[PDB]
């Protein structure tokens, strides 16, 4: 599809647009600061393109915003490979949202989930997180509509046990929470319930194809998920294989390379050679 | 390309024991990033083509017995076939595939009766 | 928390 | 259904060239590697070449401009061209596929014979 | 910052007006 | 302060 930047959208949607074509932002997405905006702006709008977020996605404040499964359908997995503060998803003061509607993601990757103060918001305790999130125990969802225990919340769907009883799991009064069975593990599977393949990582479109998946597990490179990047391709953002060249090209006007990944800053200990990119150990003490 | 060397040139066993033979490498094909060595083992059973066994030198392909298992580190390399069993006669070859990919010159499995 | 939420969402 | 055939002119009299179709089937070519590997009767395994999903090329520097290795993933084929041959080429030429980021050479033809 | 600025330390319009998007 | 920090800064921009 595309890869696109980690974008930060305020006060007009006109903003908004920037995303259309984009399958993968490389890096966060934060929309926040609306106060001008109604539901009908939302009644037309929709970003099915959108697969995977590097980083975190981030909503807070955006008013008229009753529901996202018009917004953001068909995103499947957040990777977190950077977190705000310990957080993949942050769902706060979005006054006006009744239900979530990611009725597509399957994994965050890393992260946890905080989703505070959102009067209006039920479809949460119907949500097995367990099923998204490796570690649940750092979840902080409180104050929304849901700790009322005054919730018209309907869903046909399957039950977990999460607490002292079976609990019916789904998104929205249409959409179920998609469960793959137990040994499927994070690959997906098909509607029956035959396992996608195992370097695929929330979805395929095929059953058993590398290149059918809906967002790598491990990296992405020409078309295909694999296991690792092999010379002389270096590992980038931690999901997608490039060449010396493409790593080169960005840091000239701040990437440098070592262990074989592609990264912003030498590590501690280390200095940059310059003539090849290639972060080195300081002779002596390090001048950094 | 790198050089690959194996040993022995040919070797013989009787049903039921265990066999390990040998290969190096030039340079060393354990990969930082992720800890794996980049190193294949190939078995030739003869007038056919060859078929797939063990890469990251460990990793058991799926259609392979518990009975192969692959060894080594660095520059140095092992395969072992654990409890002979009569039509595990064939030639073994070793690949590097860390940059490019070289063979070995292959080391050959003979079995013994009457 | 609150407090990190805005020290970073302010231009 | 991951299927590779080698299509060879079987005899090449020396000095002339050597022209391969390697035809796939199965899986895409802009997503996998394909590995060229010969074999005399009774001697070792050897590699030659492979071309990447990318149109990249790789080949063994034994072969000094004396191969080529181009491809029409359209048309599912991998192309190796070898010029001015000698007798010492007499062997089994396979193609097999290379699935270079998870995997090493999973599945071959079943190989082709060229003499000089 | 401004949680720093503005919050425990209790602030006045400019310091705001200055913050302004 | 904190909710009102957000109110506040909205009463000071409308921009
Ligand atoms: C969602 O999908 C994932 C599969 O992608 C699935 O499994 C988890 O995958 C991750 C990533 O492969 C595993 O995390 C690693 O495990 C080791 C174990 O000791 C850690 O030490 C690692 O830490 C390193 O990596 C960090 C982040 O990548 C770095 O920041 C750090 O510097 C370290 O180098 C690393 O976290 C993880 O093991 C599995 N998790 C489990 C429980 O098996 C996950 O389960 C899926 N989630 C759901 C809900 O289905
Ligand atoms: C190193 O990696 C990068 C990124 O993967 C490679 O970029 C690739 O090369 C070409 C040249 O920019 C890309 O576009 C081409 O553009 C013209 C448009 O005028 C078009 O006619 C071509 O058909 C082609 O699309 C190409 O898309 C791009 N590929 C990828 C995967 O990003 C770069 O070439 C690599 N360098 C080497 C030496 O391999
Ligand atoms: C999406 O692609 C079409 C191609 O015609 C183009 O008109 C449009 O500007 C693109 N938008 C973005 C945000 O890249
Ligand atoms: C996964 O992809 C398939 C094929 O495009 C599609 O039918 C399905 O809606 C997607 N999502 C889920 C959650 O299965």
């Amino acid at each position: 599809g595309e890869v696109c930047p980690g974008m930060d959208i305020r006060n007009n949607l006109t903003r908004l647009h920037e995303l259309e074509n984009c399958s993968v932002i490389e890096g966060h997405l934060q929309i926040l600061l609306m106060f001008k905006t109604r539901p009908e702006d939302f009644r037309d709008l929709s970003f099915p393109k959108l697969i995977m977020i590097t980083d975190y996605l981030l909503l807070f404040r955006v008013y008229g915003l009753e529901s996202l499964k018009d917004l953001f359908p068909n995103l499947t997995v957040i990777r977190g490979s950077r977190l705000f503060f310990n957080y993949a998803l942050v769902i706060f003061e979005m006054v006006h949202l009744k239900e979530l509607g990611l009725y597509n993601l399957m994994n965050i990757t890393r992260g946890s989930v905080r989703i505070e103060k959102n009067n209006e918001l039920c479809y949460l305790a119907t949500i097995d997180w367990s099923r998204i999130l490796d570690s649940v125990e750092d979840n902080h969802i409180v104050l929304n509509k849901d700790d009322n225990e005054e919730c018209g919340d309907i869903c046909n769907c399957p039950a977990t046990v999460i607490n002292g009883q079976f609990v019916e799991r789904c998104w929205t009064h249409s959409h179920c929470q998609k469960v793959c069975p137990t040994i499927c593990k994070s690959h997906g599977c098909t509607a029956e319930g035959l396992c996608c393949h195992s370097e695929c990582l929330g979805n395929c479109s095929q059953p058993d194809d590398p290149t059918k998946c809906v967002a790598c597990r491990n990296f992405y490179l020409d078309g295909r998920c694999v296991e690792t990047c092999p010379p002389p391709y270096y590992h980038f953002q931690d999901w997608r294989c490039v060449n010396f060249s493409f790593c080169q090209d960005l840091h000239h006007k701040q990437y440098v390379i070592h262990n074989n990944k592609c990264i912003p800053e030498c590590p501690s200990g280390y200095t940059m050679n310059s003539s090849n990119l290639l972060c080195t150990p300081c002779l002596g003490p390090c001048p950094k | 390309d790198i050089v690959m060397s194996q040993s022995p040139s040919s070797l013989v066993v009787s049903v039921g024991e265990k066999v390990t033979m040998s290969c190096k490498s030039s340079q060393s094909l354990l990969y930082s990033s992720n800890q794996k060595n980049f190193l294949a083992w190939y078995q030739q059973k003869p007038g056919q083509s060859p078929k797939l066994l063990i890469y990251w030198a460990s990793t058991r392909e799926s259609g392979v017995p518990d009975r192969f298992t692959g060894s080594g580190s660095g520059t140095d390399f092992t395969l072992t076939i654990s409890s002979v069993k009569a039509e595990d006669l064939a030639v073994y070859y070793c690949q590097q595939y860390f940059r490019y990919r070289t063979f070995g010159g292959g080391t050959k499995l003979e079995i013994k009766r009457a | 928390f609150e407090d990190y939420l805005h020290n970073v969402v302010f231009v | 259904q991951v299927q590779l055939k080698e299509s060879g002119p079987g005899l090449v009299a020396p000095s002339q060239s050597l022209s391969i179709t390697c035809t796939v089937s199965g899986f895409p070519l802009t997503a996998y590697g394909v590995n060229w590997v010969r074999q005399p009767p009774g001697k070792g395994l050897e590699w030659l070449g492979m071309i990447w999903g990318d149109g990249n090329t790789d080949y063994n520097s034994a072969l000094k401009s004396r191969l080529s290795i181009s491809k029409d993933n359209s048309k599912s084929q991998v192309f190796l061209k070898m010029n001015s041959l000698q007798t010492d080429d007499t062997a089994r030429y396979y193609c097999a596929r290379d699935p270079y980021g998870s995997k090493p050479m999973d599945y071959w033809g079943q190989g082709t014979s060229v003499t000089v | 910052g401004i949680v720093e600025q503005c919050c425990t330390s209790i602030c006045s319009l400019y310091q705001l007006e200055n913050y302004c998007n | 302060c904190g909710s009102h920090l957000v109110e506040a800064l909205y009463l000071v921009c409308g921009e």
